[PDB]
C-alpha cells in the first residue's frame, strides 16, 4: 500500500523471536516457474530502497540467484532475464542509489564480479537487457560505466571487463554478436578522463597540433590474430543479420578493415584472382587436348601426352584444394540458412558442386571410359560462371554477379 | 556513351569469357582439327541467333547433356542481355536524374 | 516446346480433331509465356533495383569483410603477428607503474569547432 | 600547466645574462619530421597570447618558416598546412588577437605580403586551409 506495508518489520521481530529470522528471510519460490526468487528480488523490482535495506540488515542473501522459468532470456520460454542476481536485477531496472547500497553497505556487499548461472555478470546482464533504443541506451550505458569504474576503485587488481562467462563472451563480445550497437559503441569508445582508473579506456588522445586531432582507439580485443576471440571475426560472421552492416560501421572498424585491406588484404585477392584465371586457362587447354580415341587411362608416352598429364594433374590438385578449404570453412562455423546463403554461401557452394565435379570425373577416369568428356566438360561449364566470385574488388562488377 | 564505351567493355568481356568458355568445352568434347573448332565456333553464333540444324546439335552422342547446355547457353545470353537492362535501369537514377544537368552545364560551358 | 519456340506445323495442329479449342488454347498458352517473362521482367528492374539501392551496397561491405578476415585467417599466427594492424603505443603507468604497452590504433580528425 | 609554465621568464633571464638570448629564442628543430619550427610556432599554437608577446619582445624571428615535412599540405605527406610562418598560423588557428598584436606591435611586425617558400602569402595558406563546412 503506497510502496508501504507496515506489518514487515513486525512480522519480522515475531520470526526473530521465534527462532528462525535468517530461515525467514530468504524463503525460494519452489514452483518451476518462479524458482529461486526470495523477498531480496521482489523489494529490489518494486523499487522500495527502505525496504530492502531494512531486509538485508538482519541477513538477506544478497547473491540468492533468480534463476526460474520465469527469469529466462525471451527465446528461452521468458519474459525477463536480469542477470539471476539481487544486484544484476538492481542494475537491471536502473536502481544506481540500490547498486550502490549493494555494494557499499557495513551488513553484507555483493561483489560484482560474482557470476550467476550462466556465468554472466553484471555487465553482461546489463549488455543483455540492453536495446538499441535511445531511452534504454541512456540508462543502460551510464550504469554500464558506474560499475565498471566502481569495480576498479575497489579492486584496482583486475579488470569487471576482463572476466568470461560459461559461453566464454565478454560483455564487449556479448554485445557485439547480441546485436546491441549502443552499448557496443559506448563500450569500443569510452574514455576515462579520470586519472584514477583511467587504465581502462579504449580511446586516448595522442597529441594536438592545431585543428589536427589525432585519437587512438584500442583493438586489444578487435584484433588478436586468431588468440582471444577477436570482435571482428564474431561481428561480422556472428552477429544478427539487421544490425551487422551498421554494426560494422563503428569508427575503429571500418579504419581497421581498409587498413587490413591496404596492407595484406589488398592485394592477396588480386593474387588469387590471376592464380584462378591461370588454372582455369590451364584447364581449358587439357579439356581441349583430351583424344577422343581410346578408352582411359591412355599411354602417356609423347610430350604432348606428357603436358596433358601435368595439366590434369595440376586440375585434381586445385580441386582437392578447394574441397579441402571448403570443407575446412564449413567445419568451423554452422551451416547457416536465410539471409545469410547470399553473403557467401552459394558461392562456396557451388564451388563445392565444382570440387565434387573434378573428384568424380577422377573416379571415372580411373575405371570408366564413357562419360568422363560429359562430367569434365559440366565441370568446365560451371567453371567459367565462378568467375563472378572475383567481382568484389570492383564496384559494378560485384553487383552485377550478384544479379546474376 | 556509357553503353557505348563505358559499360560495353565490361559486357563485352562477359560475354566473350561465357562464349569462350562454352564454345571451348562444346568443341573439346566433340570429335571429327582446327578447322572444326572454327565451323563449331561459328554454329555456336548461329544457334545463338535461332536459326539452327538438328542433326548437327545429335551429330555426336550425348544428346541430353548437350540440349540442356545449349539451353543454358541461351539462357545466360538471355540473362546477360537483361542483366545489361538492368545495370542501365534503376541503379544510375540516383547518378543520372540529378547529373544530367551538371554534364549538360559542363560541356556546354567548354563548349562556349 | 518447339510450337513454343514458334517454328512449328500447322498440319498437325488441327490433325486431331476440335481445331478452335486447340488454337484458343494454343494461344493462350504463348500469352501466359510473355506473361510469365514479364512476371521475372517487373521484378527484375524494379524492385530488384529498389534492393539494389541499399542491400547491395550492405552484402557489399560484408562480402569484402569476410574476404578479408578469410585471407586473415588462412595465414599462420605468426605471419599474421608479422601483418598486424595498428601501432605499439604505450599508455601511461599502471597500478605498479609498470607502461600499458598495448596495441593501439590511431586515426586522425580534423575538428575546426573546439578549442 | 594550466595555460603557463613560470619557468619561461628565469630561462630567458638566464639566456641574456649568459649571452645566447637571441641565439636561444629562435631555436629551428633539426629533424625531418618537424625542420623549421621554432618556439614563436608553438606559443602560437598552443594560443597564449601572453606568451607569444612575452617571446617575441626580446626579438623572436617572426618571419621563421616551418617548412618541416609535418607542416605539408595533406597531398604530400603531411597533418596541417598553415603557410610556414607565424602570422600565416595564427591566421590559419582562428586567433583574430595574435593576429593583431603580430601586425602591431613595437618591437617587430610580421608583414602580411610576405611569401613562404611556396610563395603563398596569408590569404593563400588561409583559403588552403579552408572547408566547405559552414562553420
Ligand atoms: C574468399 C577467400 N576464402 C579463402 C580461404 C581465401 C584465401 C586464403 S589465402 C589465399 N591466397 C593467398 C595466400 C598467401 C599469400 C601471400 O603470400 N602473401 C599475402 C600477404 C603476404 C604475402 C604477400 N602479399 C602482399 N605483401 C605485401 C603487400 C603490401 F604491399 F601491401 F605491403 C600486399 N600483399 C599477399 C597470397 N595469396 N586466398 S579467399
Amino acid at each position: 500500500s503506497n510502496g508501504r506495508n507496515d506489518t514487515i518489520p513486525v512480522l519480522l521481530d515475531i520470526a526473530e523471536r521465534t527462532g528462525n529470522m535468517r530461515e525467514f528471510i530468504n524463503s525460494p519460490f519452489r514452483d518451476i516457474y518462479y524458482r529461486g526468487q526470495t523477498a531480496l528480488h521482489i523489494a529490489i523490482e518494486r523499487r522500495c530502497k527502505h525496504y530492502v535495506e531494512l531486509l538485508v540488515a538482519q541477513g538477506a542473501d544478497v547473491h540468492a540467484q533468480a534463476r526460474g522459468r520465469f527469469f529466462q532470456p525471451k527465446d528461452e520460454g521468458g519474459y525477463f532475464y536480469f542477470g539471476e542476481l539481487p544486484l544484476s536485477l538492481a542494475a537491471c531496472t536502473n536502481q544506481p542509489h540500490i547498486v550502490n547500497y549493494l555494494t557499499e553497505n557495513p551488513h553484507k556487499k555483493a561483489d560484482m564480479r560474482r557470476q550467476d548461472s550462466r556465468g554472466n555478470t553484471v555487465l553482461h546482464a546489463l549488455v543483455a537487457i540492453a536495446d538499441n533504443t535511445r531511452e534504454n541506451t541512456k540508462f543502460v550505458t551510464k550504469m554500464y560505466d558506474l560499475l565498471l569504474l566502481k569495480c576498479a576503485r575497489l579492486f584496482p587488481d583486475s579488470n569487471l571487463e576482463a572476466v568470461l562467462n560459461n559461453d566464454g563472451l565478454s560483455p564487449l563480445m556479448m554485445a557485439a554478436k547480441t546485436g546491441k550497437i549502443g552499448i557496443f559503441q559506448h563500450i569500443i569508445r569510452r574514455e576515462v578522463t579520470d586519472e584514477d582508473t583511467r587504465h581502462l579506456s579504449r580511446k586516448f588522445k595522442d597529441w594536438a597540433y592545431g585543428p589536427v586531432y589525432s585519437s587512438l582507439y584500442d583493438l586489444s580485443s578487435l584484433d588478436t590474430c586468431g588468440e582471444e576471440a577477436s570482435v571482428l571475426e564474431i561481428l561480422v560472421y556472428n552477429s544478427k543479420i539487421e544490425n551487422r552492416h551498421e554494426m560494422l560501421a563503428v569508427e575503429p572498424i571500418n579504419e581497421l578493415l581498409r587498413d587490413k585491406w591496404r596492407k595484406f588484404g589488398a592485394v592477396s585477392f588480386y593474387i588469387n584472382v590471376v592464380s584462378y584465371l591461370c588454372a582455369m586457362v590451364i584447364f581449358t587447354l587439357t579439356a581441349y587436348y583430351q583424344p577422343l580415341e581410346g578408352t582411359p587411362p591412355y599411354p602417356y608416352r609423347t610430350t604432348v601426352d606428357y603436358l596433358r598429364l601435368a595439366g590434369e594433374v595440376i586440375t585434381l590438385f586445385t580441386g582437392v584444394l578447394f574441397f579441402f578449404t571448403n570443407i575446412k570453412d564449413l567445419f568451423m562455423k554452422k551451416c547457416p540458412g536465410v539471409n545469410s546463403l547470399f553473403i557467401d554461401g552459394s558461392f562456396q557452394l557451388l564451388y563445392f558442386i565444382y570440387s565434387v565435379l573434378v573428384i568424380v570425373s577422377a573416379a571415372l577416369y580411373l575405371a570408366g571410359i564413357e562419360a568422363y568428356l560429359a562430367v569434365m566438360v559440366f565441370a568446365l561449364v560451371l567453371g567459367w560462371m565462378n568467375a563472378l566470385y572475383f567481382t568484389r574488388g570492383l564496384k559494378l562488377t560485384g553487383t552485377y554477379s550478384i544479379m546474376i | 556513351q556509357k553503353i557505348l564505351f563505358k559499360d560495353l567493355f565490361r559486357f563485352l568481356l562477359v560475354y566473350l569469357l561465357f562464349m569462350i568458355g562454352y564454345a571451348s568445352a562444346l568443341v573439346s568434347l566433340l570429335n571429327p582439327d582446327s578447322e572444326t573448332f572454327s565451323t563449331f565456333l561459328l554454329d555456336l553464333f548461329k544457334l545463338t541467333i535461332g536459326m539452327g540444324d538438328l542433326e548437327m546439335l545429335s551429330s555426336t552422342k550425348y544428346p541430353v547433356v548437350f540440349i540442356i547446355l545449349l539451353v543454358t547457353y541461351i539462357i545466360l545470353t538471355f540473362v546477360l542481355l537483361l542483366n545489361m537492362l538492368i545495370a542501365l535501369m534503376g541503379e544510375t537514377v540516383g547518378q543520372v536524374s540529378k547529373e544530367s544537368k551538371h554534364i549538360w552545364k559542363l560541356q556546354w560551358a567548354t563548349t562556349i | 516446346f518447339k510450337l513454343t519456340i514458334g517454328m512449328g506445323d500447322l498440319e498437325m495442329l488441327s490433325s486431331t480433331k476440335y481445331p478452335v479449342v486447340f488454337i484458343i488454347l494454343l494461344v493462350t498458352y504463348i500469352i501466359l509465356t510473355f506473361v510469365l517473362l514479364l512476371n521475372m521482367l517487373i521484378a527484375l528492374m524494379g524492385e530488384t533495383v529498389g534492393q539494389v539501392s541499399k542491400e547491395s551496397k550492405h552484402i557489399w561491405k560484408l562480402q569484402w569483410a569476410t574476404t578479408i578476415l578469410d585471407i586473415e585467417r588462412s595465414f599462420p599466427v605468426f605471419l599474421r603477428k608479422a601483418f598486424r594492424s595498428g601501432e605499439m603505443v604505450t599508455v601511461g603507468k599502471s597500478s605498479d607503474g609498470t607502461p600499458d604497452r598495448r596495441w593501439c590504433f590511431r586515426v586522425d580528425e580534423v575538428n575546426w569547432s573546439h578549442w
